[PDB]
RNA sequence: CGAUGUUGGAUCAGGACACCCAAAUGGUGCAACCGCUAUUAAAGGUUCGUUUGUUCAACGAUUAAAGUCCUACGUGAUCUGAG
RNA sequence: CACAAACGCGUCUCAGAGAUAAUUAAUGAUUUAAUCUUAACCUAAUUAACUCAUAAUAAAUCCAGCCCUAGAACAGGGCACA
């Protein structure tokens, strides 16, 4: 990995460019022939929002996604891990992943409210005053549609609209 | 055996007065103009118990204080045993302050009018004049019928009193009732005068409940007079501490006194 | 802003960004390209 | 350029661009170079001298840049790419000058 | 009673709902998908 | 078994006391596992006429957790009966008036619509956090287990299992986050 | 149809927002004052008179404004009977 | 105003915090630029509602009779200074 550097000293400013060793892929993957990560150490339809361990492996420090160009995962598979990550930044896994503000930190807020699976941004939702009637329901959205075609044990769909 | 006296505090609230309402004077002011007072005579106060932060409210005391003296032979067993524990005769009217942990005052402690000084903002509790059960005219103010132009028999009658669809009346209907008898508080009332030898508290505007009338008077709770207790005695005033006598009338800075040299304007 | 059903660019310098939601045509050059997905 | 035309480098000096042609990691520092060497640049501010100095030997391809502030950013670009070096340098100047 | 062509859709009879609902299409399906397969 | 009439009567009828701890679950997983435990319907001896109901008692009700976007989107309506008095509060506004309202509501949701809600629902007590009078705390038999997994986050996990965990991917050198 | 009593007005109004006023803003062919549009918001207000039974309508004087509707074209076991 | 009262035409008083919708900007990835973010992290300027500070009530088991600024009845306050 690469990072810079700034030096300041009687008005000369020195950036410099530093490389550092990084972890490399694993020996055996058990598909070694897929043209893609995910798809071959065969976590394909096996990572959920949880899976902070896989989630995490491609993550800017901050929190910020990886590009795609970079990671080299296929377009339903960057979209998934995208997703995966918002949901898990927004329900409080990952806690080291943001950055640091002093200034900030000292003056806390109310209580973080806990929560899982959320879907949309939490300050983009409004109320739902109304809620329909059994014909025509408001549901409420769980989960993200893009994880509906991971491997159900019990063979129940995945309520996506609760 | 006082209980240790705390010095003020920016968020402290201090315990009120029990008077009465003896009656309504005009006051005239520097300026030339003219308000009206109402006298509050404090009789006989005196704090009977005190009850424990956490044991109350959790956020402030509790002092429970007694107003005039009432005769003995027409009280109940307990409360005559309560005031037997106390030392003090039956009260007729006892009501609880909620003050702060430093201006707590031991039970059986007198209190006097010149707890408030001139120049200073009160909130006065009673029970306002009870008119019994009044029509809903003289109740809500609600506009009556024309008087002639051929009306039968509904010359103050409330009229419609709900909707057609709702088929029922709504809990929040005015509708004829009783009036008066009701515990009302005036907010910000000014205090011109001091009267100590007679204890009395020249309050400004109207005071609510008849005259001869028990009076709960405290400190303005409003947002605009919540710090002027810095200057005011903090626990309460006690007569025996100061060991100098107050002036017989106590004034404001813009009441004109009786004796005066008739002010002119220049 | 005007409150519209279909959201086109009207110049080269109108970008579309999602905000609270909804999507937005906002312009610096013209501002009365400012346009709201309802 | 776009970024340094609309910058007003009116206050540079001297940009000097110091590298080898022959190595393996020069290609971000030749586009830098290319970048600070252009028409709206040159004619943003005439008065400043960029110079292009090539080596066989040196291996390490550096910028410097002195400006009449007194100051002297170096800039020596091994592993840095075009677009970081370009706004590092679009940030000094529109901070100091 | 509607005519037989309207312009409201002219909801179906349940039966036909389900009937519909049963022989909707349904795409064919790799075991393995070959984007990203070599 | 060779126990006499009137004490086999109250072993048999006697009343236990459950715990529930309520940090990051379900307000809904956690209402149905207590309205179950309230109306007995996990006794073999049950029936409706029958006064057999269980005590609940759910700890760290602050702490409960709302899948998806439930906290804002989730209302709660209620009327004083005045004219204008009609008043929807959002779910998350309703927790920080008081935490132990949304587990309430849902329980008295999930309970029964007879006379005998009410009853049963004095038998439940929410604590918003682990502070339990002593008197109830002696009065309990078991804890229940919790109807969600919670995961771990990632700090929590073990330097072991995170070098066991393999790396999908191989970064390139000259990158930089 | 072995009766669901009508316009208008008086009294009291409940509600909706498709906001007339009051509040926060975006664009203007917005220089300022006046304006024109659009977004968000319904806790509170929304006048007195001549003619007409009038709802409307014209006119006079003002207002921060004199909103559009639903409520059995709200309300006659509360009132009037001008039509 | 031919009752000691009632009354207006007369007099007195009327308030702090949070919260938001629309809309502004700070930092910053997907998309190593920018970008207010149905991307996280803390962010600030911001309607009306609505809640809460705060205020009121908040001492149980004497009640025959007689007064009352208390009251339809029942209730409620007084009956030792004089
Ligand atoms: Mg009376
Ligand atoms: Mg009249
Ligand atoms: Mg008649
Ligand atoms: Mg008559
Ligand atoms: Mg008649
Ligand atoms: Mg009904
Ligand atoms: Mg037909
Ligand atoms: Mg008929
Ligand atoms: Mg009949
Ligand atoms: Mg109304
Ligand atoms: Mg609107
Ligand atoms: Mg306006
Ligand atoms: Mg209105
Ligand atoms: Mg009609
Ligand atoms: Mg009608
Ligand atoms: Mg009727
Ligand atoms: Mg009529
Ligand atoms: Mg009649
Ligand atoms: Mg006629
Ligand atoms: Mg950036
Ligand atoms: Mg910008
Ligand atoms: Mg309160
Ligand atoms: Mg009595
Ligand atoms: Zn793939
Ligand atoms: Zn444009």
């Amino acid at each position: 990995f690469r990072e810079v550097v700034e030096i300041l000293d009687g008005k000369t400013t020195i950036i410099e460019g530093r490389i550092t060793e990084t972890p490399q892929e694993s020996p055996n993957p058990p598909n070694p022939t897929g043209q893609c990560p995910i798809c071959r150490w065969n976590l394909k339809h096996k990572y959920n929002y949880e899976d902070v361990l896989l989630l995490s492996q491609f993550i800017r420090p901050h929190g910020g996604m990886l590009p795609r160009r970079i990671t080299g995962l296929c377009q339903e598979e960057h979209l998934k891990i995208e997703e995966c990550v918002k949901m898990a930044h927004r329900a409080g896994l990952l806690p080291n992943h943001r950055p640091k503000l002093p200034e900030g930190f000292v003056p806390k807020s109310k209580p973080r409210l806990n929560r899982y699976l959320t879907r949309w941004s939490p300050r983009s939702v409004k109320p739902i005053y109304n809620k329909g009637h059994r014909w025509n329901k408001v549901r409420m959205p769980v989960g993200s549609p893009l994880l509906k075609d991971n491997v159900s044990y019990s063979g129940r769909p995945l309520l996506l609209y609760h | 055996e006082p209980w240790p006296i705390h010095p003020w505090e920016p968020g402290s609230s201090r315990v009120g007065l029990i008077a009465l309402k003896l009656g309504m004077m005009p006051l005239w002011t520097k300026d030339g103009q003219k308000h009206v007072v109402t006298l509050l005579q404090v009789q006989d106060c005196h704090v009977l118990k005190y009850t424990p932060k956490e044991n109350h409210n959790g956020r402030m005391a509790a002092l429970t204080v007694g107003g005039k003296t009432v005769s003995h032979f027409h009280k109940s067993a307990s409360i005559l045993e309560f005031y037997q524990e106390l030392g003090l005769p039956p009260k007729q009217k006892v009501k609880i302050f909620n003050v702060t942990e430093n201006a707590v005052i031991k039970p059986g402690t007198p209190l006097y009018a010149a707890h408030f000084r001139p120049g200073q903002y009160v909130d006065v509790t009673a029970k306002t004049i009870g008119k019994g059960f009044q029509g809903v005219m003289r109740r809500w103010g609600f506009k009556g019928q024309p008087a002639t132009h051929g009306q039968t028999k509904t010359h103050r009658r409330p009229g419609a009193i709900s909707t057609g669809d709702v088929a029922r009346v709504w809990p929040g209907t005015k509708m004829p009732g009783q009036l008066g008898n009701i515990d009302r508080t005036a907010f910000g009332l000014k205090v011109w005068r001091i009267n100590t030898k007679h204890n009395i508290i020249y309050v400004n505007g109207s005071v609510p409940g008849h005259k001869n009338c028990l009076v709960k008077i405290k400190d303005s709770k409003l947002p605009a007079y919540k710090d002027f207790c810095k200057n005011l005695p903090f626990p309460t005033y006690f007569p025996d501490g100061d060991e100098e006598a107050l002036p017989e009338d106590l004034y404001d800075e813009n009441v004109c006194q009786p004796g005066a040299p008739s002010i002119t304007f220049t | 802003f005007k409150t519209k059903g279909v959201l086109k660019k009207r110049c080269r310098d109108c970008y579309l960004v999602k905000r609270r939601g909804r999507w937005f045509i906002y312009c610096k050059t013209n501002p009365k390209h400012k346009q709201r997905q309802m | 350029a776009a970024a340094l035309a609309r910058l007003g480098l009116r206050a540079v000096k001297q940009v000097r661009v110091q590298f080898c042609p022959f190595e393996k990691n020069v290609e971000s520092t030749r586009t830098f170079l290319q970048a600070v060497s252009s028409e709206k640049v040159r004619c943003t501010n005439l008065n400043c001298s960029v110079i292009a100095d090539v080596r066989h030997d040196g291996s390490e391809p550096c910028v410097d840049v002195l400006f009449g502030d007194g100051h002297r950013l170096i800039m020596r670009g091994a592993h840095l790419t075009a677009q970081e070096m370009l706004t590092a340098f679009a940030s000094h100047i529109q901070a100091r000058g | 009673g509607s005519k037989a062509v309207t312009r409201h859709r002219r909801v179906m009879h349940f039966e036909r709902q389900k009937l519909m609902a049963v022989t909707e299409y349904i795409p064919p399906k790799p075991t393995i998908n070959p984007r990203c397969l070599p | 078994s060779s126990f006499s009439k009137a004490p086999q009567q109250w072993a048999t009828f006697a009343r236990v006391w459950y715990l529930l701890d309520g940090k990051m679950q379900p307000p809904g997983k956690l209402a149905a596992m207590a309205s179950v435990k309230l109306q007995g319907l996990h006794k073999p001896v049950y029936h409706q006429l029958s006064d057999c109901g269980d005590h609940v008692v759910i700890m760290n009700t602050r702490h409960i957790a709302f899948s998806g976007n439930k906290w804002e989107q989730k209302v709660y309506s209620s009327h004083t009966g005045y004219p204008g008095g009609f008043r929807q509060v959002t779910a998350a506004q309703l927790h920080q008036k008081d935490p132990v309202a949304i587990v309430k509501l849902a329980i008295y949701g999930m309970l029964p619509k007879n006379l005998h809600r009410r009853t049963m629902m004095q038998r439940l007590h929410l604590f918003p956090d682990e502070d339990i009078p002593e008197d109830i705390l002696k009065n309990l038999v078991e804890e229940l287990p919790q109807p969600r997994k919670v995961p771990r986050r990632l700090d929590e996990y073990t330097q072991e299992e995170i070098e066991a965990f393999p790396r999908v991917w191989s970064p390139p050198e000259d990158y930089r986050l």
